[PDB]
């Protein structure tokens, strides 16, 4: 009998079991397809969806700019970037009108955002592009460098606090013809300008232009709330209700003729199509009879991304076979190099380029970079499926759905299936004119009933259990007390959250206590298992009567399941503690504890700390130019005494001269004298 | 004849100086060893890593007058070591359970009403 | 009045970064200020070409074909460590419980077996230096038996740098970095050429692996800790449904496979950071508990580390891998490609037939890993978790459907069999048991072949599976391109004997399931 596990979707809907199409749960061990032929390869197929628009030549940076927007319809069923203006703005309208006040208000409740907004929250996030050092960098250190730059030129205002000031600085900086940084640094207005607009390997922003990224996407979170359709940012288990109302909203109404087909979507090339003009032309409508400054902080971020760079990382590896050497050739001199060198399908992807090439970095006016305007790309989606409603399509098929970015899940009703097509159509066409074009690969259509959307995957009111990534349930690494509480808080917020099933969370939990005890040494005091703590635990034990009492980090026992994770391990056994064990557990007088004044703790002894340059290099590399020493000796009296030493042997056995020999002694001499 | 001028020019060096008279032979391969754990960067391992080592837990000096050198199996529960800011010293976890059965006792009874935030939760349940 | 103002520099990128016909932010400002709809889209909808639709191929039992894998010589094994072809030297170590030493675990290990034969080559690497691999499994031997030449024992061995271990490791085969200023123009200098990996054919083996990783063993290989006492309802089915699960899952082989991987990557990246620049002796050790239940040690084999100066994740420590077999390496030559087999001595079996003599092989090979791989591998008791979620998962759902918990009848209904598997009669159906371990089995494959391409063919067989689901449901299913999902998965199977078996099940299923 050969085992197949495929064979159990015979007896069990693939619905139910569909857990086990999930190969990995967890970030595998490559991740790989972010190489230079890789970004060469979106910077190419972003203008050849938007290769029949209006080639332009930017002003300030001098690179060919295209703009595919009210651009020639599509006759093929190819990836468009000609969106349409028109069609845009009356999505957008038509939109205001479904949930009139949405903009206005959504507007209001943000200009109390982008004030109050301090430059601390741009510390939080990712890799970033530091300009400052033409790299990429932690977030916090990126604007540590940027905050120094601005500080050595003329932009002290980032110092009052609030974030809307720092932007004013990156404003200002923009019109300075110089650019200097103390690292002194010198950048021409225009080589400044390429970096300030830099996508650095897909692709991480420069600091400049995330700031703004975040008041668009903050008026595209307050948007989102307010539409039911967007399944952004809505938490866990609040996400599955929203699956059910779309299925019930459309299958109450619907008689008997009336048929209902739910389509899995999944839209193609999402980043690659749509264009930042249309981002504007979007934030511009939302913030009509709005304040100027207001208007602008937001118009900037789409301004930026129209006219943005993308740096094409390091550069290509070179070999040669016979001569055994290998050559870095980086991406500023890719434009300035030999073709013959690469090989035919390299050749053609830089040849491809080549015309967008400036400073190093491929122009990209069109298309954008994955994860930047989700919630806002999510409206324009939206604003779509609101034009399903019976009155806005004027026809006797009609639709709803849910959209979050790229993935989306459609409802077309119709008195016949002659109907539903026209519907699908319908749909299908609306988006080409906005830059949204339906993946017919990825998607798949049947009737009302079963479908997925972000995963979640509904099968007759019932949508399947199980977390889709689980987190290191293993040791934190802050200290005994904190891990623990960090462990447990990790397994109940995964149940509420992550839809993790409770016999899993046990296990979870288990694997935790195994890994804690492991590395704390901390193995129940009445085991038998032996480590440097395993006496210090087991006279504890003897000692104690209550053992239940004792912390897990004391060797005792793990009372830890699915209703106590909320409680602090400390509370949960207060009762059961032995009045000294307390007494000396929480006695603040310990040498352990320092300060006693996402996760709660109570402070215990086990509230501890472990232990935290090219001058320690210097004196290690020395040491080995006398040792290619006793243990109690220091460095410098291991040293010293080892020179007097092979100085009086190799003047028995004549290798330096009396010259040579007291001139060692006189410098052994000199340093005894520093000591 | 290289190794020794040398050795005079890093003594020359006050910060340089005060790495070669402090450390010893024996504390080397102690301050070699918790680097090799910083390249790590996982701050699960770089702990798993430090509870490996004798003594990887920082504490007041006054740890010495307050619990013995050794246990009563011969066991050393800290060392006289160098720490980064001050006069703290290194410290085995052997300390913290020794601590918690042979330490002081302190009157607990302001505990379930400094932690009333905390201890709420368990008269729910 | 908080007042914000885009000029100069920011102005002239702001009136280039409108629709063609703008010239003017401002003067686009005052279009959309004063935009009022006007049957835009339902004007350009008619304009818009009618080749451009989303017309329905309904999806028929007749519509979807099987899968085509590809042709070529057979694929190889390209595990870290042997899975049913190893083997294991075994001592019973009572009275020392917990965290010992492994060099001395192994030596321990070592002196049970006194059948070593000067040691020949069966079956060479044919892309390699085959007597470097019977020097370095001397030099072990050797270098073992130089340790009680020592006044004090040391706690780990480090290998001494001989040639055939620079060679193994890949010491000095790293050619020099020059500057491309200097070899401007050299007459051989072409890009790394990440060439079309050649297409390999499905060998039988890769599911013999599967079949024997889904088996029973007589070593409980998982010792879970304690837990708080059940309390509310829901507590009393949890442990329940765990408990059932943990018992048929403690003795299965994957979970061996899940211990080989968490020891021997856990030893692995402790030396690679401990030992950096020596040849650290690395021995691959596991333990359980017997079927009476003593605790064993069991040592498979040894691996060799190169210099491992790792700064990055991705960064890669070279390491030589000798493993004891029993199995013949000339019986399927064609899985042991990577690999140089020797012949290092004679066991002694006592099997249903008395007794009987046969010759243990020894799989050596070169390999590398990284911090990455090895976390991976350190991480893979996850798989126990991914199994019984699964297994929870369905419960969870096909309890939904009549309201009531089915915690109880899954497990105890032993008449109640689910369909796993195929024979030449056809589709035979097994225990909730067997299809707990089944689905470890595979959890564990999916960590042990973890592959790009099995990411892939996950993802989009994945839609293909719930198309036929719809079909089954009788919800007149259509598709948009099916040609072009099947070009997606078929654009997966390539080499990878894992991805080639998993579509093997799906065409297997795909006929049944119509
Ligand atoms: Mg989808």
């Amino acid at each position: 009998m050969d085992v197949n596990p495929t064979l159990l979707f015979l007896k069990v809907p693939v619905q139910n079991a569909i857990s086990t199409t999930f190969p990995y749960t967890g970030d595998p061990p490559y991740s790989h397809g972010t190489g230079t032929g890789y970004t060469m390869d979106t910077v190419n197929r972003t203008h050849k969806y938007s290769e029949k628009g209006k080639w332009t030549t930017n002003t300030e940076t001098g690179a060919p700019q295209l703009n595919p927007i009210d651009g020639p319809l599509p006759e093929d069923n190819e990836p468009s970037g000609y969106a349409q203006t028109d069609c845009v703005l009356e999505a957008m309208a038509f939109l205001e009108e479904s949930h009139p006040g949405i903009f206005e208000n959504s507007c209001l409740e943000t200009m109390e955002i982008v004030q109050q907004t301090r430059v601390d929250k741009l510390t939080q996030g990712r890799q970033t592009y530091d300009w400052t050092l033409n790299r990429n960098q932690p977030a916090a250190t990126a604007l540590a460098n940027t905050i120094e730059v601005f500080r050595s030129n003329g932009l002290t205002a980032n110092e009052s606090g609030r974030l809307i000031d720092f932007l004013k600085d990156v404003m200002d900086s923009m019109d300075k013809e110089e650019m200097e940084i103390t690292t002194k640094q010198r950048l021409n207005k225009r080589s400044y300008l390429i970096r300030a607009l830099t996508l650095n390997t897909i692709a991480t922003p420069g600091m400049q232009i995330r700031g703004f990224v975040y008041f668009v996407e903050a008026l595209a979170r307050s948007i989102c709330e307010k539409l039911e359709q967007s399944g952004l940012p809505v938490g866990g288990n609040e996400k599955k209700a929203k699956l059910a109302n779309v299925v019930r909203k459309m299958m109450t109404n619907s008689q008997d003729t009336e048929l209902s087909f739910t389509i899995t979507g999944d839209n193609t090339k999402w980043n690659e199509n749509q264009n930042p003009r249309m981002f504007l032309a979007m934030i511009t409508y939302i913030t009509r009879n709005q304040p100027e400054w207001f208007r602008n902080v937001l118009s900037i971020a789409p301004i930026m991304f129209s006219n943005k760079m993308a740096r094409l990382g390091k550069g290509y590896m070179f070999e040669s076979k016979s001569m055994k050497l290998r050559t870095q050739v980086p991406a500023e001199m890719l434009a300035n190099i030999d073709l013959k060198y690469f090989n035919k399908s390299t050749r053609e992807k830089i040849e491809k380029i080549r015309p967008l090439l400036i400073d190093g970095t491929a122009s990209l006016s069109p298309g954008m970079m994955m994860g930047m305007f989700n919630m806002l790309s999510t409206v324009l989606g939206v604003s779509i499926l609101n034009l399903g409603q019976k009155k806005y399509t004027k026809t006797t098929y009609w639709w709803d759905g849910l959209q979050s970015s790229d993935d989306f899940a459609l409802i077309v009703n119709a008195p016949n299936h002659e109907g539903i097509q026209a519907g699908v159509d319908r749909f299908y066409r609306t988006c080409k004119l906005v830059g949204i074009n339906m993946s017919k690969k990825k998607s798949y259509i049947n009737r009302t009933g079963t479908f997925e959307f972000t995963s979640f995957f509904y099968r007759y009111g019932f949508v399947a259990n199980f977390s889709m990534e689980l987190p290191s349930f293993g040791v934190s690494g802050i200290n005994e007390s904190a891990d623990m509480s960090v462990g447990v808080t990790v397994i109940k917020n995964n149940m509420i959250n992550n839809d993790l099933g409770p016999a899993t969370a046990q296990m979870a939990l288990q694997l935790f206590i195994k890994d804690y005890r492991y590395t704390y040494r901390c193995h129940r005091g009445d085991t038998q298992i032996q480590t440097r703590r395993a006496f210090e635990l087991k006279k504890l034990w003897e000692q104690t009567r209550s053992k239940a009492g004792l912390l897990v980090s004391d060797g005792g026992p793990n009372l830890y399941n699915i209703r106590n994770l909320h409680i602090p391990e400390v509370c949960l056994k207060w009762e059961l503690m032995d009045e000294d064990y307390q007494g000396r557990l929480c006695n603040p007088m310990n040498p352990f504890v320092s300060h006693k004044e996402e996760y709660d703790a109570v402070a215990t002894t086990h509230s501890w700390i472990p232990k935290r340059e090219q001058m320690y290099q210097k004196c290690c590399n020395l040491f080995e130019k006398f040792f290619p020493p006793v243990g109690i000796s220091s460095m410098v009296e291991a040293m010293v005494s080892r020179a007097r030493i092979d100085a009086r042997i190799d003047f028995e056995s004549g290798r330096i001269k009396k010259e040579e020999f007291a001139e060692i002694m006189k410098i052994c001499s000199t340093i005894e004298e520093l000591r | 004849m290289e190794r020794i001028k040398e050795l005079r020019d890093l003594m020359s060096q006050s910060r340089t100086r005060e790495i070669l008279t402090k450390t010893t032979v024996d504390h080397m391969a102690i301050i070699k060893k918790y680097t090799s754990g910083r390249q790590e960067k996982n701050p699960a391992l770089r702990m798993k890593w430090m509870m490996a080592m004798k003594y990887p837990i920082t504490a007041d000096k006054r740890i010495m007058e307050m619990i013995p050198e050794r246990n009563e199996q011969g066991q050393t529960l800290w060392s006289k070591t160098n720490d980064a800011g001050s006069d703290r010293v290194m410290v085995s976890p052997l300390a913290v359970t020794w601590w918690n059965r042979n330490g002081p006792t302190t009157s607990t009874v302001h505990y379930p009403k400094v932690y009333k935030t905390y201890f709420e939760k368990v008269e729910r349940l | 009045e908080e007042r914000f103002e885009i000029t100069g520099t920011m102005r002239r990128l702001a009136d280039q970064s409108l629709p063609p016909n703008f010239s003017s932010l401002e003067n686009f400002r005052a279009y959309v200020d004063g935009f009022e709809p006007n049957g835009c889209i339902e004007g350009k909808l008619s304009q818009m070409s009618k080749e451009v639709n989303a017309r329905i191929e309904p999806f028929l039992r007749t519509t979807p074909r099987p899968l085509r894998l590809p042709d070529g010589p057979p694929c190889s094994q390209r595990s870290k460590f042997l899975l049913m072809d190893a083997l294991k030297l075994s001592i019973e170590d009572p009275s020392h419980e917990g965290e010992g030493i492994p060099l001395y675990d192994a030596i321990k290990c070592m002196k049970t077996f006194f059948g070593w034969k000067e040691p020949n080559i069966i079956k060479p690497h044919e892309k390699g230096i085959n007597p470097n691999y019977l020097l370095t499994w001397k030099q072990v031997l050797a270098e073992l038996q130089d340790i009680e030449n020592e006044e004090k024992i040391p706690r780990t061995k480090n290998m001494k740098k001989t040639s055939q271990l620079k060679w193994a490791l890949g010491e000095n085969m790293a050619p020099e970095k020059v500057d491309f200023e200097d070899c401007k123009d050299v007459n051989d200098l072409k890009q790394y050429d990440s060439d079309e990996p050649e297409p390999r054919s499905l060998a039988c083996w890769i599911q013999s692996e599967f079949n024997k990783a889904c088996e029973l063993t007589d070593s409980s290989w998982v010792e879970l800790d304690e837990i708080g006492e059940d309390v509310a309802p829901i507590e009393h089915i949890a442990s329940m449904r765990r408990n059932y699960f943990t018992a048929e899952v403690s003795h299965c082989r994957a979970t061996e496979y899940i211990m080989k991987g968490v020891y021997i990557n856990t030893a692995l990246l402790n030396a690679s950071c401990a030992a950096m620049d020596d040849f650290q002796l690395i021995p691959m050790i596991s333990k359980c508990r017997t079927k009476e239940g003593r605790r064993k040690t069991n040592l498979y084999g040894f691996i060799i580390k190169g210099r491992s100066h790792l700064r990055n994740d991705t960064d890669v420590v070279n390491f030589v891998s000798m493993e004891f077999s029993l199995t013949d390496p000339r019986l399927e030559p064609h899985k042991w490609e990577k690999y140089c087999v020797l012949e290092i001595g004679d066991m002694l079996l006592r099997t249903a037939v008395g007794q009987v003599s046969r010759p243990m092989f020894l799989y050596v090979r070169t390999n590398g890993t990284s911090k990455i791989k090895m976390k991976w591998g350190m991480e893979m008791r996850r798989c126990l978790l991914q199994s019984l979620q699964q297994i929870e998962s369905m419960i969870e759902a096909e309890s939904s459907v009549k309201e009531k918990d089915l915690t109880k009848e899954f497990f105890e209904n032993k008449s109640e069999t689910w369909p796993i598997g195929e024979s030449p009669k056809g589709v035979e159906e097994g225990s909730i048991g067997k299809v707990c371990r089944t689905l470890l089995a595979k959890s564990v494959f999916n960590s042990l072949y973890a592959s790009p391409q099995l990411e892939g063919f996950s993802a989009e067989s994945r839609k293909l599976l719930l198309i036929v689901q719809a079909l089954r449901d009788n919800l007149e299913p259509g598709t948009f391109d099916l040609e072009g999902l099947y070009e997606a998965i078929e654009e997966c199977l390539i080499n990878d004997p894992w991805v080639l078996l998993n579509a093997s099940w799906f065409n297997s299923f795909l006929t049944h399931a119509l």
